[PDB]
């Protein structure tokens, strides 16, 4: 899983199971770090027009 | 990849296959290539109940 954003701590749950984690539209939304499998918060970075 | 989605569900039975809404995770995906196209239970128990 390749992309840019912001990575901060989530209150999310992810199910033991529970790899990845999308949103409602396709933007990984949250990612479990692969060692310390940690819920992450992926959310892009604050871009915007000037 | 034999999936089996299992959810030990800790409700009661009043009824079987109760009404209401149980979601199954899966619990072991076993990788192997293999065609099943049959299947039956054990209850090998010695003492079978
Ligand atoms: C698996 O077994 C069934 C039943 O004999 C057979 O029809 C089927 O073609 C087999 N699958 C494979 C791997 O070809």
């Amino acid at each position: 899983l390749t992309g840019t954003g912001v990575l901060t701590e989530s209150n999310k749950k992810f199910l033991p199971f529970q790899q990845f984690g999308r949103d409602i539209a396709d933007t990984t939304d949250a990612v479990r770090d692969p060692q310390t499998l940690e819920i992450l918060d992926i959310t892009p970075c604050s871009f915007g027009g000037v | 990849y034999f999936k089996i989605y299992s959810k030990h569900t800790p409700i009661n039975l009043g009824r079987d296959l109760p009404q209401g809404f149980s979601a199954l995770e899966p619990l072991v995906d076993l990788p192997i290539g293999i065609n099943i196209t049959r299947f039956q239970t054990l209850l090998a128990l010695h003492r079978s109940y």
